[PDB]
């Protein structure tokens, strides 16, 4: 079957609807508790896992840390449709754009209104944005450094592929 | 927290990003005295600037180092910021990223000066300099307009259609509120009053600021004001002796519809307004005509809008509607502008950083900022 | 169901077979901004299309992908059916066999490209390219007939009996409505309008869609036009000036018929279709002359099929009825025609498959589409 | 005699029929004084023409009524006329056949009030309109060829081939000199030098004529201008104060190859020639880029043919030779063909006859002139 999160294992983690606002290793302002710096994160994860994962047609979601994983999969998505032709700067400034504009939250265009609740309050909405626009922004930022590792002028064809490979046939 | 300065021609006007108005605005002025001193020992300094040297003007000499929004004497410019800083908004620079404001159509060595004294001097995390149009039109909360600008120094038009500007149909016109100051000052001779002091000039200046008006018909005011008194209205002089003004109320901002009052040869505000239109492409001047946003402290005549109103229909084909946008906020909307675009998201991207100040030097300003 | 997307070189055709009409008609257009983009954010995008370009086109450069029925962008090509399937009909292209069209006597390569982005880029389980006036003669409810079909791009005439064509017959002209279009642009230069940018193009484009028509005697009308005010009427700009017209109305649906006009050296569409006629066996013409099938958007002036009949029964000997066929919706009968044929059940037999393309290459077309 | 009169945007060129060069060469201007006029004796008048309006520059408002190629304003053109004759020429008209000169795809109106106010006001024995470009081809010495001409208001392309002309290749570009004169005194005031008055216009003109040329390799130049050095180059005004400029220098024609300098839509000089070339029956195209010909002063930038001659020869196929013909006399070369085609022992049944005239009206024109 699929992979999924192994931060599933992790308890009483923070939560948002019904994302879990999982450790993030990151140098963005935002609510995101600090990871430790030596061990793999949920973007670690998310960006290890995606190009295996856009391959399958079926997953079954075992809590908030896998909502979480399907957010970041589906926006790994976008960042590589934004990508294409850029220069490694290019495509800094191009994909933090796109991580910071108004986007859709479970609970408002979203693709999976149905497997996302609502936020829990008029309060949870914000905390919900103000984390989910921290992650993406990290999210962007990470994805780059594999892109851009042997060459630096031009997006590696090994990864603008999946550009088109729509997971789950779902996309932001 | 970001710093917001628009660099006024007659006034400073300054504050941080997401505040709703200036937390500072002051005269765009330093001075020095003119006369012996003799009893020292009372606090005297060399030079002096902003309400100070406003407040001690008799005395003083006072000069603007802004004319027509081109910085003239960059020491004077510095005295200002530093008093900015440390005097009036009380902070480090240091710790701050400044928004600053300049008029379209500037010489690029003034940018590039305004540049190094920020990172050289004011040792500033990061800068940024706008075109201060594009700001009121933030300030106004909308994509698509033509901006008249008119301050102290600088009147300019800039269309900007769904958040593009067209760089070619901007046209700035060097006549605004010290030239009206300067016209007032001296059609006041013809009634037998005398103003020649810098002091007197501020004297004008805020005679100019209360007393005058546009006219919506100026051959009827004219003629009115050839026939009846009820247009003359009277002012004290800080001396304490009385004056009083008649047609020179409305014959002063009337030289914006008519240059020629000056000897200047060029367009009026309505002409260059209708002009700038025209020369923009034929699908977008529709929603320029429903759209001429009114800023600074030269738009704030009563009857202004109304004058822009009748002059611009006349000129436009009959068959559409023209509008004129002139917030009560008019004075500040550039500030207020600057204050939005230094809150944005999106921004913070665009900020020109002392981390590429560095090995770009002062030409940074013009690849980053526009 | 599957997919009808008549792809025409001006207007984008599209919707479902069995449906009474087209639900998405959009102009073939690509527009990408010509201008300084000053604000940040602003839901600003890196090209528009169809008709978010074409009410965005004053700040744009508007162009179309393809030209005289051959596609010369495909990338904005695969933009425009990109805006076909997830915009503008709202449907997953990986779910619905698609018919496609294109005039005949095309290059080989614009079938074979065509083929290869519908299964390679959009996935498609299945598709046709069907001949344009061949689908044109299902929406008359005929088996035989000529049918004139004339676009933006292109002119032909299919000769058709009893379901076979006679493709040594088939005529095509490169001339159509981008080309009255474009000598209208030239025209309204002589009464002293100018219209230049591929924005200005769609003006002229709208003027020339219901001021201009065919005239019964061009030499008669051209003479009464030149002799009175009554020819002549106007338009109003999107600026709101208002532009008037006489003989450029006839004069540029003339070009039709004297292709020399445009410096052409063709037959005109009428004799065209005589021509076309004349090359099929002797016995089948007595059925093509009562059956001449307008079809396309430049064939809606006014006028055009009593000219067409007219000049065709000068061309045609006397002992027989010439009858032009102009339905109302002629406008679409290309894309009628494509709804009819995808909803036939041997049509459904008929279709490339996913799994024959990807067993044959993209080559599998030309031995399946004729 | 014959008079022949090239009828410029920006200077009037004018003579008779057989002279090797113009008799008179002077600005296409009317000027009128801006200023109250105290001084009796001084011998003041209404209006100013030509260099009499030239010389007197800094009292008046100096008028083009020639826009584009277009008279705008005829009662100033009527003044130009009687001054070239009475003043400049000295001669009666009512004994001087007239040939004049316009551009192609201009209103027909300004042929037949430009024909109207020769036979009523004038009262001239016959005259005639040539197309520009045909005339620099005959002083060219030639039969086949494409004229690229530019004068101060138009830009046009004529392609024709043993003296006959294509007339849909016919190409028009509203850019020449004064688009590229009010370019750079948009650029001039990137280095803080202000020019605004009509006057200063004049000046800016003066100054385009010596100091621009056209860079081969604009980019490079860029880089190059970057590095001060020999790149930059100094003016003095009529007041004695000093201007430097450098890039200024390049980026002002540079205009003709990116239009899009000036926020227009258009194709440059090179891919417009190439585009009329291309619109060209396909055997004649060989023929018309070894005789691509410039005229008008706008061609006389150095630099220009051999950068022209760069452009197209990387637009066409390389197998064959692209020759540019750029003349020493090319200033004037439209008026030397007028005073070829006007001195021709074959031309005298083409004029127009007062006795024509005055049974068919000023609509007479267009039968005999194309
Ligand atoms: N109410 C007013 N009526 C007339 N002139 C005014 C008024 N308020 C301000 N001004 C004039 O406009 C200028 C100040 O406006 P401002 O927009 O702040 O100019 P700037 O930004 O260029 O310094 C000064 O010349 C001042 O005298
Ligand atoms: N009422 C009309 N009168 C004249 N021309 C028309 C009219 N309606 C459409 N056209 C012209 O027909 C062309 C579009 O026709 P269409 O059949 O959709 O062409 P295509 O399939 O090739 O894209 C355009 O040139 C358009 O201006
Ligand atoms: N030496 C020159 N160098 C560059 N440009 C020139 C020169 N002499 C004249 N021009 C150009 O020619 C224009 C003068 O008009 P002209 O060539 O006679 O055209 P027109 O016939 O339309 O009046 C000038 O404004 C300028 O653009
Ligand atoms: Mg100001
Ligand atoms: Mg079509
Ligand atoms: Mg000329």
């Amino acid at each position: 079957p699929a992979y999924h999160s192994s931060f599933l294992s992790l308890t009483d983690v923070p939560t948002t609807g019904n994302i879990a606002m999982l450790p993030l290793k990151t140098k963005f302002r935002g609510p995101a508790y600090p990871a430790d710096e030596s061990q793999m994160d949920i973007i670690d994860e998310c960006i290890g896992l995606f190009r295996a994962n856009c391959f399958f047609r079926n997953f079954e979601i075992k809590g908030p840390a896998d909502r979480t994983l399907i957010y970041g999969t589906l926006f790994i998505s976008e960042c590589l449709g934004r990508v294409n032709g850029l220069n490694y700067r290019d495509a800094e400034r191009q994909l933090n754009s796109l991580a910071l504009e108004n986007f859709s939250i479970p609970g408002s265009g979203f693709p999976l209104n149905a497997l996302y609740a609502p936020p829990l309050s008029p309060q949870d909405a914000e905390i919900m944005r103000t984390y989910l626009t921290q992650f993406r922004q990290e999210l962007a930022y990470r994805l780059l450094s594999h892109v851009y590792a042997t060459e630096k002028d031009h997006p590696s064809k090994w990864w603008t592929c999946f550009s088109k490979r729509r997971f789950m046939n779902k996309a932001l | 927290t970001a710093l917001v300065c628009d660099n006024g021609s007659g006034l400073v006007k300054a504050g941080f990003a997401g505040d709703d108005a200036p937390r500072a605005v002051f005269p765009s002025i330093v001075g020095r005295p003119r006369h012996q001193g003799v009893m020292v020992g009372m606090g005297q300094k060399d030079s002096y600037v902003g309400d100070e040297a406003q407040s001690k003007r008799g005395i003083l000499t006072l000069k603007y180092p802004i004319e027509h929004g081109i910085i003239t004497n960059w020491d004077d410019m510095e005295k200002i910021w530093h008093h900015t800083f440390y005097n009036e908004l009380r902070v480090a620079p240091e710790e701050h990223p400044t928004l600053l404001t300049e008029a379209p159509l500037n010489p690029k060595a003034n940018r590039e000066k305004m540049t190094q004294i920020m990172f050289e001097t004011f040792n500033v995390p990061a800068m940024y300099v706008a075109i201060q149009a594009v700001l009121s039109l933030y300030a106004s909360g909308r994509t698509t307009g033509i901006v008249l600008d008119s301050g102290d120094g600088v009147t300019h038009n800039v269309p900007i259609y769904e958040g593009y500007a067209l760089p070619h149909a901007i046209m700035r016109l060097d006549l605004a509120g010290r030239d009206l100051t300067d016209y007032l000052m001296k059609i006041l001779t013809e009634r037998g009053y005398s103003f020649v002091t810098t002091a007197e000039r501020e004297i004008v200046r805020d005679i100019k600021e209360k007393l005058c008006y546009v006219a919506l018909d100026f051959e009827n005011e004219m003629a009115t004001a050839a026939s009846s008194s009820s247009l003359e209205k009277s002012y004290e002089l800080p001396d304490g002796q009385v004056i009083t003004i008649g047609n020179e109320r409305f014959r002063c901002p009337e030289t914006l519809f008519q240059p020629s009052f000056i000897g200047m040869e060029s367009a009026g505000i309505h002409e260059t307004t209708y002009n700038s239109i025209m020369k923009c492409d034929i699908d977008i001047r529709k929603d320029l005509y429903a759209n001429n946003v009114m800023s600074g402290g030269t738009t704030m005549y009563p009857g202004i809008a109304d004058r822009m109103q009748k002059e611009i229909t006349a000129l436009a084909p009959s068959t559409m509607k023209i509008k004129i946008i002139a917030p009560p906020e008019r004075k500040y909307s550039v500030w207020i502008g600057g204050s939005i675009l230094a809150s944005l998201s999106t921004f913070q991207q665009m900020w020109i950083t002392k981390q590429e100040y560095d090995e770009a030097g002062p030409s940074i300003v013009h690849r980053k900022c526009f």
